């Protein structure tokens, strides 16, 4: 797998030259406490998101549940929830990283052909997947609502500023989109 | 490629593991030793020429057989490829800096190494004693902070030892 | 036992390698974060039983059917056990607080929790409600600062991750 | 493995206590950037120790080079320098941890008996040993000698201490007893 | 894999008749003295042969070493010479059996699907690859250059023949033709 | 298919190696032995039909019992595939003679024997006896020399071997 | 230990074979050829100093930057350790003369030999020169028949191509 | 495993010296085509010598084939033959290479501790041993008799001299005694 600093070093490397401009690799370290933090709230709130999207998932489809459903009968409930769950890990990784690779390389690279052989549903699949998106930019603001918490609402205690990390709620919606993407 | 973030993804990941306090913790140590290596990598891609140049001219200094007919540095070719490998170590410690581990040195220096020296019957001690003289030259603060010197030096003698 | 050191030794080892930068560096991490969750540890020290007693309580309050006939609370002896157990897990945490990495709840605390609970028919879900009042229970800098409490809550929801 | 927190842990639990003394363990983090250096120290300059460690061994017993010799044919040689590598390597993994742990489970359990059923010598492979530990004791002092360098001189540039860490040389020298205690 | 006398077997068992022919054998082995001359000069030359093969497939593309280059980092280039020596090895067993069974069922097959997907040039395999047949030549007939040999020249001192064993030349060339046919 | 130089090759391909000092000399004893197996293997090529159907006679003499109704002898298509029979293994020989190892033998008449004579209900002891009787048919200097005739009939004692 | 006979019986026993007609066949080869690789054997065995002493006189004449400070032809007892390498690989190429393959020197020279060299500083350059000039110096029938010299050089060349 | 000239070399590498006695060796090579008949006289009868020598062990010893004895039920008669197979086979091998190496190390170390442990009677085993060793010997000089030979008579054919192999005979019957030994 690469990370943020060498993806660069490997893009310095395609034209054999040092690594000059180090503007965007020092604003990764200057950020580094709130990737940590971004990492930390999705880590630990990991059970109740993976929960509450498969949850979600079915609930807005009720056939999931009934004779030929794909969360039907209990093995497969657990097959879904633990692939959910291995989603999110691999995401997470990412995220500590600073680049897909290892999402790409140990999560996605044919997991679409391994659906299609199961005949894992991809429109439900894709759901699950948009809940745990939207989940993880809330924890990452530090502002899941009480609304959706269903009584396991989290305080992370961040040091609060304006944006509320955007450009890692972004950057972790990424890769939750390339989730999606590899279904196409 | 081997860095202080892709160890601890990879420990997790053989466990089936989210990323945890030591994971964190881990991280955290590139955030404070950052500062020190990246100002040694700066200084590094800012000089590289002269810094490989001086050491090139080292190590044929300490070994002029080199220069007689039939010798690895006794052609113009030769001696330009002899710089130009010099050069190619120093810019994978520069890379090396810029990760905090010894992945890009590992993976596109050492990596093959003896036997690419071996086939072309090229001696190993001048490639030492160019990472030597690079190893002993430098002084803080004249040029860089002591711990940006203590990165740059960890990494010749890393390099020093895949030779030794 | 899991931490940052054992973890980027192993790496090391599995590899045949020396230690170099990247393990450095990770344990430089280490040096960094430990005021934080030595802090936690101190703290955590010096009032586990208030702590513990606290969660404790507030699992039963949650769940007051406990306390009746043959159920887990209803005697002496398994009161006794049930806030023993709490005190458990918070030790644990003072330990993993002190390692900086999650060993010692992994080995001692989380291995084997399930099977026993089962066996014996324990619910779970006091014991995730006592480490859920724990881990909303704190604020800084009345109890700890901002950084050592955000190294006592990862615990707590790792300990309430591995329960859910 | 344990490391020297670690190691307090399994204590404390002896007794089912928390740890409370928390000035040892603030100790080891006040130390850890010496420790760090101590490290660096050996791991940096580890070819020549090992090289001159077993070449030494030779020297000092020209019967190992003979017929018979264990370091005798080419083949023995190398295992023998693998070996003085080997150990340094695990010496080194325990003082960055802090604890013998490693070392004693990984490197010397059942060594003494993996050797006299090989053969190996017992006096020389202290003798290698020997060496290794006062080459360690010099480099991390940052005083090693040009009349034991051979041309091959390094310093380390760490900031210097009246002490010049005393405690660190006596535990890197603690680790090295341990490897000839187990041989002897 | 098969030799020249297996080869006759086989095509004889496909139609399930005995060998007949006699004065063919009987050719193979009165130029068995020669054929074991020939494997002797490609075998005891190959370091040399090898090296100077793929320094000058390099030589005459620069591309190779420079950025993007197949040959370049340290990595590849190691893996080209040991890929260099590999066919090599396999065309020199293919001359000692007298049959190219070996080298199409252990090394040509699959070959050249493994360089597409990996990206290894193929005209720069098949340089090597002439170059390496054109050293043969040359050494089975004990007629290298001084020119051609880097002051690195050696002589087989076989017994000469006016043809300089025209018909081994023949034969070993054919087996590089087959794998730069396989290749390409 | 197993012979001297197969043998060798196989040998030095597990090692990564070039073929090597053993590996040429084992090759100049095929040179050297050459002319014995391939005497025999002519005469086979040039008498193979008499040699076999004498072969068979014998067999059949030794066992009449085959000939019955419900045996292995006992129809014409019977008669004429055990004669077969008897040439192929004797085919076999020749080739084997031809290799200088016994591999036509072992891949082509040796693997599978057993399974089909006892799936079809066919009796060993008159494979054996055609053999054996052609095994001590042979003399010399008449029928071919005596180094011929110890090639043939190692061959014939390799067969016997395999179905005993 | 590498020889004809010992590559057979391996290959045999792999296949948990006897002796059969292609391990005969290729021990047949040893008798032929030993005639040639025996009379380089005694030569060696009767010269083998003066052999030695000269092809490492020729690798200081090629090196001599091996005397200057610091180097390792420099001292006395460097000086003898290399005559003595030198004629350790002569006593090796002897004793494989005598076994027919090239288990002795693969055993008790080849391995190991790269990583003692490259461990002790020792350069490769002159070990291949020492071996060059004996293999280059030689000429039949002077000093032994045109085939016990191809035997002598075939092992030479793989002493060099080992170390190249 | 060595062979009768690599064990020569093993003794003159004990004292780091030259091998200098061709006479012993040239010996070998002299007696070389009649070492290849006496190997061939034993393969060649390998399945004779087998059956023979068990069912001789069997004669001589009853209790074998009642309840509780070794060759009793039909597995253990298989495992028997297979053994004196296996062992006969070693044995082959020893002669063809001239030195007992490849017997002793891949065949009798550990043999004695094997039988013990399964209960595998040493008095019986001695004597299948003994009776292939005197079966050997007879193929070896090529005169078995009809008495011995059960229907099953083969003559050898080849070149007769006064002593029968009275070296190889000798040299054989050492290989079998070996495996006696190693029994105790
Ligand atoms: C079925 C009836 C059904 C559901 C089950 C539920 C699924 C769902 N959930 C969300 C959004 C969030 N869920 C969150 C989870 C948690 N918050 C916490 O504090 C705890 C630790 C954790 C577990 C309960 C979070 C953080 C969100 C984000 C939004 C927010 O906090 O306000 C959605 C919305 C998904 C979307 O936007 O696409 C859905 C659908 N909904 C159901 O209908
Ligand atoms: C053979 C005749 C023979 C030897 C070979 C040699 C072995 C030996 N070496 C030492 C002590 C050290 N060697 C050191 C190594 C190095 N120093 C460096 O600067 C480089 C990087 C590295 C490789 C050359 C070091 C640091 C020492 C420590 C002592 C010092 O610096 O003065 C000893 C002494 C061991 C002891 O003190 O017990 C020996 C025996 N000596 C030989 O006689
Ligand atoms: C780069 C500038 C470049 C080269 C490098 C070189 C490559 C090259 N080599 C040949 C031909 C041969 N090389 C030979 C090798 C050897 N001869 C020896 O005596 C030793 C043991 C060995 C290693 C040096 C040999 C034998 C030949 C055959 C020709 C001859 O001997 O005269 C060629 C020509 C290939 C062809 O004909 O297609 C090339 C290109 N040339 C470079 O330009
Ligand atoms: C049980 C009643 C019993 C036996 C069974 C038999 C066992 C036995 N066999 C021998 C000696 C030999 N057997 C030989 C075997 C063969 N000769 C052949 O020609 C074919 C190919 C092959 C298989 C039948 C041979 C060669 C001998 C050697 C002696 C000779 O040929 O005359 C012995 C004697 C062993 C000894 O001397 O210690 C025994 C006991 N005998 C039985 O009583
Ligand atoms: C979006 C992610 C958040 C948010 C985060 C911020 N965190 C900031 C500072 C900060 N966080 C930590 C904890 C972190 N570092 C570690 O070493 C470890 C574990 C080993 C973790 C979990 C530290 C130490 C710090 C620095 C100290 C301090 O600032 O108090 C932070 C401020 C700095 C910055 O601007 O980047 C932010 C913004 N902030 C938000 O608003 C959302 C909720
Ligand atoms: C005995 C080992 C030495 C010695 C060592 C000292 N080092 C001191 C400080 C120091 N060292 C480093 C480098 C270290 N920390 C890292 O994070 C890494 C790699 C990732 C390494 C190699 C740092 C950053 C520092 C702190 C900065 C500084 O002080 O300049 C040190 C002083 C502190 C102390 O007293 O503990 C000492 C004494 N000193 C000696 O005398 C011998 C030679
Ligand atoms: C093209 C290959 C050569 C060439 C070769 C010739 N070699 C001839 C004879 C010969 N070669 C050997 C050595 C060989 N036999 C072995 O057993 C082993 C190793 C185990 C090797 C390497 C021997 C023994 C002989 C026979 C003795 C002799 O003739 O001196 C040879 C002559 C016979 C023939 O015409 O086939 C030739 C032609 N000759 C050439 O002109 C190029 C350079
Ligand atoms: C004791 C073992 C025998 C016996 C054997 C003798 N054999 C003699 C010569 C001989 N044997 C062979 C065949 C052998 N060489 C091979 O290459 C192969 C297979 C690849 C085999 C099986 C040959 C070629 C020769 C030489 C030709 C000949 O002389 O006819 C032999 C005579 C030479 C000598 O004294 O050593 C003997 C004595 N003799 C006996 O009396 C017992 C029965
Ligand atoms: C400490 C005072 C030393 C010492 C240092 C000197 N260095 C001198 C020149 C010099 N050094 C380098 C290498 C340096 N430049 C880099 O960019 C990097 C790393 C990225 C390093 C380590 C270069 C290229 C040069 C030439 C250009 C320059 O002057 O900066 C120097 C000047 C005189 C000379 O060239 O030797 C000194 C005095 N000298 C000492 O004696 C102590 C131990
Ligand atoms: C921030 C001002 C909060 C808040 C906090 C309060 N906590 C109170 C009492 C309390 N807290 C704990 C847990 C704490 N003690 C520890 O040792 C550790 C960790 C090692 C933690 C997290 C205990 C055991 C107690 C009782 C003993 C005590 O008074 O310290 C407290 C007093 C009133 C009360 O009991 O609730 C407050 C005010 N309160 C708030 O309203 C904000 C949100
Ligand atoms: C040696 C004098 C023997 C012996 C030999 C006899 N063989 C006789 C006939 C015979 N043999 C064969 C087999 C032979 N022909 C081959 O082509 C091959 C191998 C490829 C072999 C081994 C055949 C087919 C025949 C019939 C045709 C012919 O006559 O050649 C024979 C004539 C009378 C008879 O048929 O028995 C003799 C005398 N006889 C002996 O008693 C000693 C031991
Ligand atoms: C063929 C006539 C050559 C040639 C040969 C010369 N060699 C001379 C001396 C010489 N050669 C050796 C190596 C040789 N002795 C051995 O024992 C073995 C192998 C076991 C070999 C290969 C030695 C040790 C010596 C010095 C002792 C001696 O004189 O025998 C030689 C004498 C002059 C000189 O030293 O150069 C000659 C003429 N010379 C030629 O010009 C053609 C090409
Ligand atoms: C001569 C061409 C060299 C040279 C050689 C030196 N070799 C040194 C030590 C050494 N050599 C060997 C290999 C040797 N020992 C064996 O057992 C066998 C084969 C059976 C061989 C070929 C070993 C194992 C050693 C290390 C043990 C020892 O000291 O004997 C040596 C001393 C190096 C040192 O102590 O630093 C030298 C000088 N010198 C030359 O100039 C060329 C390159
Ligand atoms: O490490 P990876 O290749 O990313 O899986
Ligand atoms: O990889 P290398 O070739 O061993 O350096
Ligand atoms: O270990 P667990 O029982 O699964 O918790
Ligand atoms: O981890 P360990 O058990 O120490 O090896
Ligand atoms: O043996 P192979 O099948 O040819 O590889
Ligand atoms: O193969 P087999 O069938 O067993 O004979
Ligand atoms: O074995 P080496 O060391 O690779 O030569
Ligand atoms: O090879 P070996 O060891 O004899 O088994
Ligand atoms: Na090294
Ligand atoms: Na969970
Ligand atoms: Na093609
Ligand atoms: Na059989
Ligand atoms: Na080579």
């Amino acid at each position: 797998m690469l990370d943020a600093f060498s993806r660069a070093v490997v893009q310095a490397d395609a034209s054999t030259s040092v690594v000059a401009d180090m503007g965007a690799l020092k604003q990764f370290i200057a950020e580094g406490n709130r990737r940590l933090d971004a990492v930390n709230a999705i880590a630990s709130n990991a059970s109740c998101m993976v929960s509450d999207a498969v949850a979600g998932m079915i609930c807005e489809n009720q056939g999931l549940i009934q004779a030929g459903g794909n969360c039907y009968p209990n093995r497969r409930m657990a097959a879904c929830l633990r692939d959910a769950e291995i989603i999110l890990r691999y995401v997470t990784y990412a995220l500590l990283a600073g680049d897909a690779s290892v999402l790409d390389d140990r999560c996605l690279n044919g997991l679409k052909e391994t659906y299609a052989a199961l005949g894992v549903p991809t429109t439900s699949t894709v759901r699950a997947v948009q809940i745990m998106k939207a989940q993880a930019a809330a924890h990452i603001k530090d502002t899941p609502s009480e609304a959706r918490a269903g009584g396991k609402l989290r305080k992370m205690g961040s040091p609060v500023v304006e944006d509320r990390c955007a450009s890692l709620v972004a950057e972790a919606s990424s890769y939750f989109d390339r989730v999606i993407s590899a279904l196409s | 490629m081997k860095s202080v973030v892709t160890t601890v993804i990879a420990a997790a990941d053989a466990a089936g593991r989210f990323p945890s306090s030591s994971d964190l913790e881990s991280v955290q140590g590139s955030i404070q030793r950052s500062a020190a290596r990246l100002e040694a990598a700066e200084k590094l891609a800012g000089n590289i020429d002269a810094v490989a140049q001086e050491a090139y001219n080292a190590c044929i200094q300490k070994y002029p057989y080199l220069n007689n007919s039939g010798e690895a540095n006794s052609t113009d070719t030769f001696k330009a490829k002899c710089l130009r490998d010099v050069k190619h170590y120093m810019r994978l410690i520069q890379y090396s800096l810029v990760v905090g581990g010894t992945g890009p040195l590992d993976e596109w220096g050492i990596a093959g190494q003896r036997e690419v020296y071996r086939a072309l019957g090229l001696p190993t001690a001048p490639y030492v004693e160019a990472l030597s003289f690079a190893r002993n030259r430098g002084c803080a603060p004249r040029d860089m902070s002591a711990q940006a010197l203590t990165e740059y030096n960890a990494l010749l003698d890393y390099a020093i030892n895949s030779l030794s």
